[PDB]
DNA sequence: CCATTGAGAGCGGCGGAGCCAGCAGGGAGCTGGGCGGTTAAAACGCGGGGGACAGCGCGTACGTGCGTTTAAGCGGTGCTAGAGCTGTCTACGACCAATTGAGCGGCCTCGGCACCGGGATTCTGAT
DNA sequence: ATCAGAATCCCGGTGCCGAGGCCGCTCAATTGGTCGTAGACAGCTCTAGCACCGCTTAAACGCACGTACGCGCTGTCCCCCGCGTTTTAACCGCCCAGCTCCCTGCTGGCTCCGAGTGGGTTCTGCCGCTCTCAATGG
């Protein structure tokens, strides 16, 4: 019985971070699924091009980096830099 | 992991495997499974959040579609990036033009 | 009388034809899914109100023209910033293998919430 | 406004099925490790981007005038509204079909294969490791 893999945990995980006290429906949990993987596509993407564009072979977390501030609106992307800027960081620190 | 050396909850692993074989490019660095696994936790942080929200405004404890699609239509900044995005079972904002009103 | 030990001898091992049994492969029972009966959304009937649309007229803003005014476009010269091409060294990624638990499906019980019948309110139209 | 009067909301009771949780297996992730190359970085040159000027004039600005269009008003006529009845499409009970219960068919296994008779020749496990005897060394 085939083992299809989601973000389904991951987003409850992140959801207690946010609501403790709140829950959600199989529904909303393909919505939140969905969303993952459109988001995951239109960076990764964008990422894809800029790799091309500038030709060179790798994509950095810089260009994951500016392809979030072409995907992205002013505050959301704002924000976005950071926690990644962040926890590349705090991944760098330990090893 | 990896999710933990970064303090994230976003499978770190699952993301390095996905850019690679999606082919996104020939090589993909290390930092980049990190940084975006991030930006989609930072993301859909902020939809949990609002929706949240919205499943305590409408008086539930369990989020629905219609949640996230209010969570989604009222956010100025998120609307716009879900700007080409149907939700199944949203609905949509309630909305009545004033020359539409009684008089 | 004393005594280790060869030799004697004994036991532990080292073709062919024809019935029934077993199995595997392909139809139409009783629990699921498709048709009949009942019943809720749609098509139709009825008729009146207000919105569409057409006509008209007023008031004025926007098109036109001219004279005045401003700065675009031209090509011509001079300066260096920065792109693009180059050249070396090495860090970081891919790739292989071997070990380990994170994540998924399968599981059951339990409670958030769909359901509702009654009473609480918040309007709509009539007066 | 002030009225009743709908229709809608909010509330307390009940009820059921999907949430959210745990059980345990497995496969994707992680670890340790080698190899080489993409791209970092420092060096170098050579394009075109910026700057700045003045001769020329085409374009832009500003104002004057009135024309014909924006829109505000009216006035009529009918197209859709809301309230209601009947036909039809969707939800509950029965009948027929898929999941299921039965036979039909190939192949492996087992048994049998004439009476009697004479003679013949070959064939009853073989090595070897310990216990016992009484010969024979001191």
């Amino acid at each position: 019985k085939t083992r299809k893999e989601s973000y389904a945990i991951y987003v409850y995980k992140v959801l207690k971070q946010v609501h403790p006290d709140t829950g959600i429906s199989s529904k909303a949990m393909s919505i939140m699924n969905s969303f993952v993987n459109d988001v995951f596509e239109r960076i990764a993407g964008e990422a894809s091009r800029l790799a091309h564009y500038n030709k060179r072979s790798t994509i950095t977390s810089r260009e994951i980096q500016t392809a979030v501030r072409l995907l992205l609106p002013g505050e959301l992307a704002k924000h976005a830099v950071s926690e990644g800027t962040k926890a590349v960081t705090k991944y760098t620190s330990a090893k | 992991t990896r999710s933990s050396r970064a303090g994230l909850q976003f499978p770190v692993g699952r993301v390095h495997r996905l850019l690679r074989k999606g082919n996104y490019a020939e090589r993909v660095g290390a930092g980049a499974p990190v940084y975006l696994a991030a930006v989609l936790e930072y993301l859909t942080a902020e939809i949990l959040e609002l929706a949240g929200n919205a499943a305590r405004d409408n008086k539930k404890t369990r989020i629905i579609p219609r949640h996230l699609q209010l969570a989604v239509r009222n956010d100025e900044e998120l609307n716009k990036l879900l700007g080409r995005v149907t939700i199944a079972q949203g609905g949509v904002l309630p909305n009545i033009q004033s020359v539409l009103l009684p008089k």
